[PDB]
């Protein structure tokens, strides 16, 4: 299929151009709402946890297929081992306000506490990348005692203006990896 | 293609199966899959290689051990080219109309 | 919607699982990918 | 009991017929899968019989004495250049064994169509009969019709590394050669795949 | 009931040959989707426990019909008692992959953790003989800090082509065990 | 269809408690043990 | 001038095409004929493209100088396979020769199919235009595309004594090197049969 490389038109080609036939896709697992909703653990603060996105790590899966976006948008769900009572809140909210109960505060039960949280920012989405370390906007903030894990999940998500992803670099023509299998 | 109006070409791109060694010379490989296409007003040419296997999902990577060349090797020759001495000819890569990718999983390297 | 398999109905409202939506006055790249020229350009001969 | 079977322009004609025996399907299943993205193309000329002897059944040959023969073989013909030109296959067979002796013998042949025979026991050689198989008793007939389609965990397969049936031919009577009877019977196999398919055309050594 | 021996045809014969009557049969226990689901245990190794069903026993009930079949096809059941959290990766996976909890993570709760897995092999079916120790085709892998106990179970159980069970050869002219029973 | 037996329908959707099957385009010896050859092959005399 | 050919599984375009020529015949002469009683097949795996080295056009090539290529030619694909198979064949060629230089380059070049070029003069290369051929005029092309039916005094030819078609390339104006012209013009084949018919299988050698 000749065409006009430069025009930057998207151009398919199929396997029919040379006697083949194009079959059918399921791609229900590379949608934006479904590949976001998983938990993703991030290394937490002693005390105050501050709860933005950007705390994932990039390697991770949620954390590059979440900066392939420019803008996002997601409910929270939140997942907290502590030692002691945890305390959320919302955006904009003073620190001395994690001190306060009245405040949505979760008790301590064993072994761990799964919380939704909703989107409490002034901005209609969020921002991967600030043209202008991006403004402060954020989900809120945590604290409790001590806090041993935190985990996110991103409901609902959606993203806007792609960026780039990158793989890794191998040295060798593959990069190969010890790919599970029996022994015998 | 990037080169001046001046400067002709003919490409070649073929598809080699796994289960021998690719080839080394467009005559050989003119018993694969191919597509051959010249330089023209129309710069771009888009070739769509198919998916061939036994199975009909692939694996996206080897763990580190030993697979040899699976899902075989896609092979770009020239077959003429006329004053077409040092230009370009630049190569994009996108996903295919049934391509479909599975199962996710993580494992470094954001 | 996301990864969620629940047939039985969420015990809470809708006001207080999620946030609620706002409506003024997938989606882009659904309508470029599906707007890709698939034929060719020139003339087929056999 | 006399049946004419044809594959290509060749054709085998025996009295000794006591039937066909179809194992696991009488039809073919899907062809044109996914995996392959619709290149694939029938081979006509590939589906006729080719001829090899399997072994020769004396006296001595007591119980369970098997003998193994993978299929795809060694093919010098068309069948034989579809595996040196193209990267995956799909064909069942038609397995047609003769043991001519003659009707003062005694003893008793199992052929069977065993697929991915990789390994065997003696006691489950009793179970033999769980297969697609049939008898070659001298005392009746000589000939052993089998026919069978292509299985696999892929629909298509690629024979240089994966040899899905083995046509297995065990003695569970012992040859007897009373006052009559032939001294030793030479086994033959008479076998062509049927409905191949070719995709993944290879690069030439030339 | 006399017949061609050779043929291989399949022939019945019933008591109604000598003045019988042939009743009625209930084959619900000896179907294979039922047979099959039910726990099987193996014997796990330290951390690493790749999922494939020929870590079953031979001569156990689900090994033994397991292997009686040339092909067959199951979504799979696991239940596991285990040291830490528990990390699963699919068919096709590095390992380094089961170092990730954004991998399907079943954190510890006593005294087992029982999940379901579905099918994720790249074939139609699978294999429990290939001509070719068969290929690397599994249900993945899991692993946790120690594992101690480990049971499989097949749901929706299909089979294809049939192949030898062997019983115990007796030394006597009857294979002779304790049947339970009273003493009194 | 196996060692199930609640009566209640499951809590979770088809998509997430099974592998869901696709169609392209028990049983065989079923097939092969009904057809088996069951009355006499001679003339039956008294 | 966008074409698009196309033979089985390969694909050729370009984009100096001034036509296709059909020389002698459009369509296929009756190929079941009475002297092979029925017994053909076509091959539907043999149709498609094989590449060929033609010779290099340079600037002291002067007028006359041929390129002559009997087709059938040594083919190392399924089409080679054909000829050490079947005894008898039939097919006519897609043939398409490149010559790629530039448009700053001169000269003229005539591709032409002749049916039994055994013998060929200086003078009658002059009425070289008799038979199906095109002009290769680098100023406006590079491609030359020709397609022909089977000729012969029989219906069914054996290629191994026999080779009806020939390629013949020549020279009917010197190349010119006008300052941005390229040196030389390396000359290119591609052919593809159409239409096989094989019949009278061979014996093997294995």
């Amino acid at each position: 299929t000749t065409s006009a490389g430069e025009s930057a038109d998207p151009v398919t080609a199929t396997v029919e151009n040379y006697g083949g036939e194009t079959q059918v896709q399921r791609r229900q697992h590379t949608d934006v709402s479904f590949i976001l909703d998983r938990f993703v653990k991030v290394t937490p603060k002693d005390q105050i946890n501050v709860l933005d996105l950007m705390q994932t790590p990039a390697h991770t899966l949620v954390g590059a297929l979440l900066r392939t976006a420019t803008y996002y948008f997601a409910d929270l769900e939140v997942a907290v081992k502590h030692e002691g009572n945890l305390t959320w809140v919302p955006n904009g909210a003073p620190e001395t306000a994690l001190d306060n109960t009245t405040n949505p505060t979760a008790y301590h039960k064993a072994p761990l506490t799964r919380l939704a949280l909703p989107y409490t920012a002034p901005h209609r989405v969020l921002a991967t990348a600030y043209n202008g370390l991006p403004t402060s906007f954020n989900y809120g903030a945590i604290k409790a005692t001590r806090v041993t894990e935190l985990l996110y999940r991103m409901k609902r998500a959606e993203t806007y203006c792609p960026r780039p992803l990158l793989a890794i670099h191998p040295s060798e023509a593959r990069h190969k990896q010890k790919i599970v299998a029996p022994v015998k | 293609f990037t080169g001046p109006t001046d400067a002709k070409a003919r490409y070649m791109i073929a598809y080699a199966p796994p289960g021998m060694e690719p080839p080394k010379t467009p005559e050989a490989a003119a018993h694969c899959i191919h597509a051959e296409w010249d330089t023209g007003l129309n710069s771009k040419f888009t070739f769509s290689i198919p998916y061939l296997s036994a199975a009909d999902y692939a694996y996206t990577a080897s763990d580190t051990a030993e697979t040899t060349n699976v899902q075989g090797w896609v092979c770009l020759f020239q077959i003429t080219h006329g004053k077409a001495d040092g230009d370009a000819l630049v190569v994009l890569a996108s996903a295919g109309k049934d391509f479909e990718l599975r199962l996710p999983v993580d494992a470094r390297t954001q | 919607s996301g990864n969620t398999g629940s047939i039985i109905n969420n015990y809470y409202m809708q006001q207080y699982q999620n946030s609620m939506d706002t409506q003024l006055g997938n989606d882009w790249f659904s309508k470029l990918a599906s707007s890709a020229f698939s034929g060719l350009f020139g003339a087929l001969l056999a | 009991r006399i049946l004419t079977t044809r594959n290509g322009h060749t054709t085998s004609t025996t009295q000794s017929s006591v039937g066909v025996t179809y194992g696991y399907a009488t039809t073919e299943d899907f062809v044109s899968g996914p995996n392959t993205s619709g290149l694939e193309t029938r081979v006509v000329q590939a589906e006729r019989f080719f001829k090899t002897h399997l072994f020769d059944w004396v006296t001595s040959d007591s119980f369970g004495r098997c003998h193994l023969l993978e299929l795809p073989t060694d093919h010098k013909g068309v069948y034989g250049s579809l595996t040196d030109s193209y990267a995956y296959m799909r064909n069942g067979w038609d397995v047609e064994v003769t043991a001519v002796g003659n009707q003062f013998n005694g003893g008793c042949l199992l052929v069977a169509m065993v697929p991915e025979l990789c390994s065997i026991n003696k006691r489950e050689l009793y179970q033999l009969t769980l297969f697609p198989h049939q008898f070659i008793n001298p005392r009746t007939n000589m000939t052993a019709h089998i026919t069978v389609p292509f299985v696999g965990v892929n629909r298509y397969d690629q024979y240089k590394v994966h040899k899905p049936w083995t046509l297995v031919v065990m003695v569970v009577a012992p040859l007897t050669v009373n006052t009559e009877g032939a001294p030793q019977i030479k086994v033959y196999a008479n076998i062509a795949p049927t409905n191949v398919h070719v995709a993944g055309e290879f690069p030439s050594k030339e």
